[PDB]
């Protein structure tokens, strides 16, 4: 608090097309967006995993 | 690209697809075995896909070549964005033809008013998200240092320039990143980044790439 697990996906002003991870609370579950590689915040993760790792529950 | 026209099978040889198990940035071929991109586009694994027009479908004319080096400019600052430029060896050597060609690095910079062709697989739409089977083109100006700067202020380095139209609706968009920006068939720019896609007031950024051509050239050389 503020949980960055709780803050919308952040792409970015890059303009690359990478699938990132970001949990949504809303559906409680780590959903797949476009980053655009560069600037990420927390809420970004490489793999379901990381992300259920780090802000499952949130 | 937005508001873009589709370029035409293999009408832009020298672009190539960064591929990690999907296209996720672009790049340039300025050599056999070399290709120009954008620091941010550095990941692992990474295939280069050259000969490509439908990114979705085998036609025949692709060459599927992994990266033996991705080389980050030593300078590249990952929050302020400058020197925003990555060399990638191919492992073997492309194939040069016609639908498969090398582009020229610039011998000088370009001024404001030059038109130049940006291309990419990258999103098509300024609100939303539609990314194109086959490549898109955009022909647009570069713009002036001050009118960049005005645009985007205390963000833009003397290696980058805007490029694009004020009133919006003509752009470079996510999944265009590290894509060629070429002016008189030279290579002057490396598709960077902007504020969203498209926008009134915020033209495209670009590595300003006639600002690293000794760079490049002796990278290249070294490696
Ligand atoms: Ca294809």
């Amino acid at each position: 608090r503020p949980d960055f697990c709780l803050e919308p996906p952040y792409t970015g002003p890059c303009g690359a097309r990478i699938i990132r991870y970001f949990y949504n609370a809303k559906a409680g579950l780590c959903q797949t967006f476009v980053y655009g590689g560069c600037r990420a915040k927390r809420n970004n993760f490489k793999s379901a995993e990381d992300c259920l790792r780090t802000c499952g529950g949130a | 690209i937005v508001g873009g026209y589709t370029c035409g099978a293999n009408t832009v040889p020298y672009q190539v697809s960064l591929n990690s198990g999907y296209h996720f940035c672009g790049g340039s071929l300025i050599n056999s075995q070399w290709v120009v991109s954008a620091a941010h586009c550095y990941k692992s694994g990474i295939q280069v896909r050259l000969g490509e027009d439908n990114i979705n479908v085998v036609e025949g004319n692709e060459q599927f070549i992994s990266a033996s080096k991705s080389i980050v400019h030593p300078s590249y600052n990952s929050n302020t964005l400058n020197n925003d430029i990555m060399l990638i060896k191919l492992k073997s050597a492309a194939s040069l033809n016609s639908r498969v060609a090398s582009i020229s690095l610039p011998t000088s910079c370009a001024s404001a008013g030059t038109q130049c062709l940006i291309s990419g697989w990258g999103n098509t739409k300024s609100s939303g998200t539609s990314y194109p089977d086959v490549l898109k083109c955009l022909k647009a100006p570069i713009l002036s240092d001050s009118s960049c700067k005005s645009a985007y202020p205390g963000q833009i380095t003397s290696n980058m320039f805007c490029a694009g139209y004020l009133e919006g609706g003509k752009d470079s968009c996510q999944g265009d990143s590290g894509g060629p920006v070429v002016c008189s068939g030279k290579l002057q720019g490396i598709v960077s980044w902007g504020s969203g896609c498209a926008q009134k007031n915020k033209p495209g950024v670009y590595t300003k790439v006639c600002n690293y051509v000794s760079w490049i050239k002796q990278t290249i050389a070294s490696n």
